[PDB]
């Protein structure tokens, strides 16, 4: 069906083309032509043992080992695939909490799979399969609260498990309308500790994030994510050291908690152990 | 209402061919020139739909050939005043069968000024359409 | 009004400066967008041009379209009907609308002013200087910041005399001494004997009057910067001769005054 | 891969010198790929070791020099688009374009009579400025590190004092290796207690003849300014 027209010059044309290496997408035109470049820039995560899980900003799977050139990994834990808001390891080796259908919607779906075997929809029965109807889930500080979006809106979701689905109206709190965040930053810029409604501030820490705090595989990772630049702490605010390098685009690694990891080119170098440096 | 600085009809090599101060109070035909000057110099053959110069009303106009001047207040509607201002063309044109050129304004001046003491007649424009000069010359 | 709205008399344009006054009323300005939009958006006729900036003053303007128009400016105001006077009139306009005030709008003002300059701001600013005095702006250290800047590297050591004397009564009832010591310097910094002769000649007012750390520091500095070039030697050594001639207490009050 | 090339550069005196460790822990002298020279800058690049094998379990190095005076190109800041080709035992390779490639270093300091020379401040290329405000340091030793790390020309002192706050403004001149003279007048606070200093709001005055390479001074320059996680 036509979904909708696009305007933007040229009353003269005869070709579009999309990659069949599918790297980009393009139109062309007798007063000139276009290219556009899609990133879902920065996008989600889960970690099963010796395993990456990726979703794309641009680009399927790749979630983990490789065999040749390059291998988009794929598998029954589908990551860069879907159409994610939120993805987030429910920790298992074995399970996984996925919201589907992404976007803003007044809620979406999740449907949150079991390692064993994801499915479009996972088990209601199963409790590594759930899926239900809600927008986006989210984490926020002193680990156990997160937030969950069940209305367009500010839900909380707090569980001690973190097999964790659940559904928190109390906190209620806009002032901020549903938007982005992890530990609480619609842009705060700070990371910002909770419980499960309160009208009353625990306590914010100016920090920073990618809009992801990294936990070191679970939930618990001082090791922090800024969007350009991260910053390596223990856990939480204990400013270790703090990274910063000026390419708009890739990564460095955590092995835990501030295992420092980073790429050196066609060297893969560890930044620092001990008080040792090393290529290994 | 003795409300004319001076019309002059210029050229606009800015010169002066045509002063009238109907009106005045300042001098010196240097001065007359500097103002000129400031002015001319800067509205150089270009002109406005409007101008207003020193709260002043400057109506001033352009031909195909020379410059209109017309200086009074601003303290006196465009449109009548524009409208004398149209006299003075279009009348010229029509009566001489030709309107204002440098060569036209060469030949002789005089009827220019046979026609511009009849319109108007100092700071009190007595009139500003053509037809009854028309029949009231006859030169 | 939407009769004359494109120049049946083109003499709309005037009234609205005054003789059809506007300063409105709650609602009633809301309406009025539309005819100012017209003009705003032609920006043609020097009886348009003109228009513009009454209609758009009387009436008033929110934050936001002041930011298309700044670009829309900046092609226009160099001739546009020769945009510049009628601009320098809705200038000495907005000078004093925020004259130094709407501070955060001065400087966005200051920085475009100087930026889409030609040069004819200089003008402007005589006028605009003098509306921030006029207040007796108090977002001055701000304010007091882009001149400083700004004005370094916007050049024209006309202006500074200007200041100068102006800067020279005010000094330490606004304090933030480091900075102002900081920018006093660097106007010196400039040849001229005569540019560095204002920093001092600003100062007796301030060093009179001592700030947040002065009177010890004040006697210290004098010496600590001192300069030859003969008559700017002399300038040095005559302030200081005339320095050396009362107690400095005394000093400072006679000459003062 | 086995063959792991590693490399970086390493410049050692004028000469951009390239250190390429390709070390094939191939399984042989595995056919290598192509090459190509080029003008560069005011360097060109210069030289290739000859063969095309990527010996088996071993470790080269490849050496290019590269040529320090000469090769206009005119892409700036280098960042050229440079060529090591899947030619032989290679499918691709590495095309690169370099970055890495900065100014602090070049200038030389050099110097002027001071009269003279504030006509000339005044006179010069004025376009670039960039701001000095912050730091870890007072401009002490942060201002000798700067200094040492441009590799560039405080012109004169008045002492007036660099201490007690100062309150002054330091002229700087400079001039590089393919003759470019920059001018600098900072004015900057200077640190000291309860006084002033641990911050500028100095504004630095950069001229330099072009304005993108000279406010690109003036940015380079603010990455020199301080230390911290490049």
């Amino acid at each position: 069906t036509g979904v909708q027209t696009f305007r933007r010059d040229h009353d003269r044309f005869w070709v579009l083309a999309a990659h069949p290496n599918l790297n980009l997408f393009a139109a062309g035109h007798d007063g000139g032509m276009i290219v556009f470049k899609l990133e879902r820039e920065r996008p989600a995560y889960a970690v099963h043992g010796n395993m990456l899980h990726y979703v794309k900003d641009r680009f399927l799977r790749q979630l983990d080992f490789n065999s040749s050139k390059d291998v988009a990994v794929m598998q029954l834990r589908s990551g860069s695939k879907f159409p994610v808001f939120n993805m987030s390891y429910n920790p298992a080796e074995n399970a996984v909490l996925l919201c589907t259908r992404a976007s803003n919607l007044e809620n979406s779906t999740y449907d949150l799979y079991t390692i064993p075997k994801d499915a479009d929809s996972q088990n209601p029965d199963a409790p590594e399969g759930k899926r239900s109807s809600g927008l986006t889930a989210v984490w926020v500080a002193r680990n156990r609260f997160a937030v969950l979006d069940r209305m367009h809106s500010l839900l909380i979701k707090n569980l001690k498990n973190e097999i964790t689905k659940k559904i928190q109206v109390p906190n209620c709190d806009e002032i901020f309308y549903a938007g982005t965040g992890n530990l609480l930053l619609r842009d705060a810029d700070s990371i910002t500790l909770f419980d499960v409604q309160q009208k009353r501030t625990l306590a914010s820490v100016k920090i920073s994030k990618v809009k992801y705090v990294i936990w070191s595989a679970d939930m618990s990772h001082v090791a922090l994510l800024a969007k350009h630049a991260i910053v390596i702490c223990n856990r939480k605010l204990d400013a270790l050291c703090n990274i910063h390098e000026n390419i708009r685009v890739k990564s460095g690694a955590w092995d835990e908690s501030g295992v420092f990891i980073y790429t050196t080119s066609n060297h893969i170098k560890y930044a620092v152990t001990t008080g040792d440096h090393g290529i290994i | 209402l003795y409300t004319v600085k001076a019309i002059l009809i210029l050229d606009n090599d800015g010169d002066r061919l045509f002063a009238k101060y109907y009106d005045d109070t300042y001098p010196s035909v240097k001065e007359q020139k500097a103002f000129e000057k400031n002015i001319f110099n800067k509205t150089h053959r270009t002109d406005s739909e409007i101008a207003l110069l020193e709260g002043l009303t400057v109506v001033y106009k352009s031909s195909i050939d020379l410059y209109f001047y017309v200086i009074g207040s601003s303290y006196e509607n465009e449109l009548m005043l524009m409208a004398v201002l149209n006299c003075l063309f279009d009348s010229l044109s029509q009566m001489l069968r030709k309107n204002v050129e440098k060569r036209a304004l060469l030949e002789n001046m005089e009827g220019l000024f046979l026609a511009v003491d009849e319109i108007v007649d100092g700071g009190v424009i007595l009139e500003s359409d053509p037809q009854q000069v028309v029949h009231r010359v006859a030169l | 009004q939407l009769f004359c709205s494109s120049p049946k008399a083109a003499l709309r344009y005037a009234a609205v400066r005054t003789l059809n006054k506007v300063a409105m009323k709650h609602p009633s300005a809301v309406t009025a967008c539309n005819l100012d939009l017209e003009n705003l958006v032609t920006d043609s006729n020097r009886s348009i041009a003109t228009l513009a900036i009454t209609t758009l003053l009387k009436t008033g303007s929110e934050s936001s379209i002041d930011r298309l128009m700044k670009q829309i400016s900046s092609f226009m105001s160099e001739i546009s009907d020769e945009f510049k006077v009628v601009v320098v009139q809705a200038i000495s306009a907005l000078c004093q609308k925020y004259p130094r005030k709407h501070a955060v709008l001065m400087n966005f003002l200051f920085t475009m002013l100087r930026e889409e300059g030609g040069f004819e701001y200089k003008r402007a600013i005589v006028d605009c200087i003098i509306s921030i005095i006029e207040e007796n702006s108090e977002s001055k250290e701000t304010g007091l910041s882009h001149l400083c800047e700004f004005i370094e590297d916007c050049e024209f050591t006309v202006l500074a005399t200007r200041i100068l004397h102006l800067l020279g009564q005010e000094g330490p009832k606004t304090n933030n001494p480091s900075k102002y010591i900081r920018f006093i310097y660097n106007r010196v910094v400039l040849e001229h004997e005569e540019v560095r002769a204002g920093a001092v000649s600003a100062l007796a007012k301030f060093g009179a009057q001592n700030e947040e750390m002065l009177p010890s520091i004040l006697v210290l500095l004098k010496r600590c910067v001192m300069d030859d070039d003969n008559e700017v030697r002399d300038r040095a050594t005559f302030y200081l001769n005339v320095l050396e001639q009362k107690q400095k207490a005394l000093n400072a009050g006679y000459i003062l005054n | 891969d086995p063959v792991y090339a590693e490399a970086y550069v390493h410049v050692n005196q004028y000469d951009i010198v390239l250190d390429v460790l390709v070390v094939n822990q191939t399984s042989d002298t595995l056919q290598n790929c192509t090459l190509e020279l080029a003008t560069l800058g005011d360097l060109k690049l210069v030289e290739k070791p000859s063969p095309l094998t990527l010996a088996p379990h071993d470790f080269a190095n490849i050496k290019a020099n590269v040529k320090v005076a000469s090769t206009e190109n005119g892409i700036i800041f280098g960042n050229i688009v440079y060529d090591v080709s899947g030619a032989a035992s290679d499918r691709n390779c590495v095309v690169l374009s370099d970055i890495h490639i900065d100014i602090m270093d070049y200038i030389q300091p050099a110097t002027c009579t001071d009269a003279e020379f504030r006509q000339m401040w005044a006179e010069f290329e004025w376009e670039n400025k960039v701001t000095v405000n912050t730091n870890m340091t007072d401009l002490n030793d942060y201002l000798q590190h700067i200094l040492k790390s441009t590799n560039m020309k405080c012109l004169t002192p008045e002492k007036a004092l660099s201490g007690y706050c100062g309150f002054m403004a330091a002229n700087l001149y400079a001039r590089s290796i393919f003759g470019e003279d920059a001018l600098a007048n900072v004015s900057i606070e200077k640190p000291v207690h309860q006084g002033p200093d641990a911050a500028v709001t100095g504004h630095i005055r950069i001229r330099a003849k072009s304005q993108g390479m000279a406010l690109s001074l003036g940015d380079k320059i603010n990455l020199s300014q301080k230390k911290t996680s490049l």
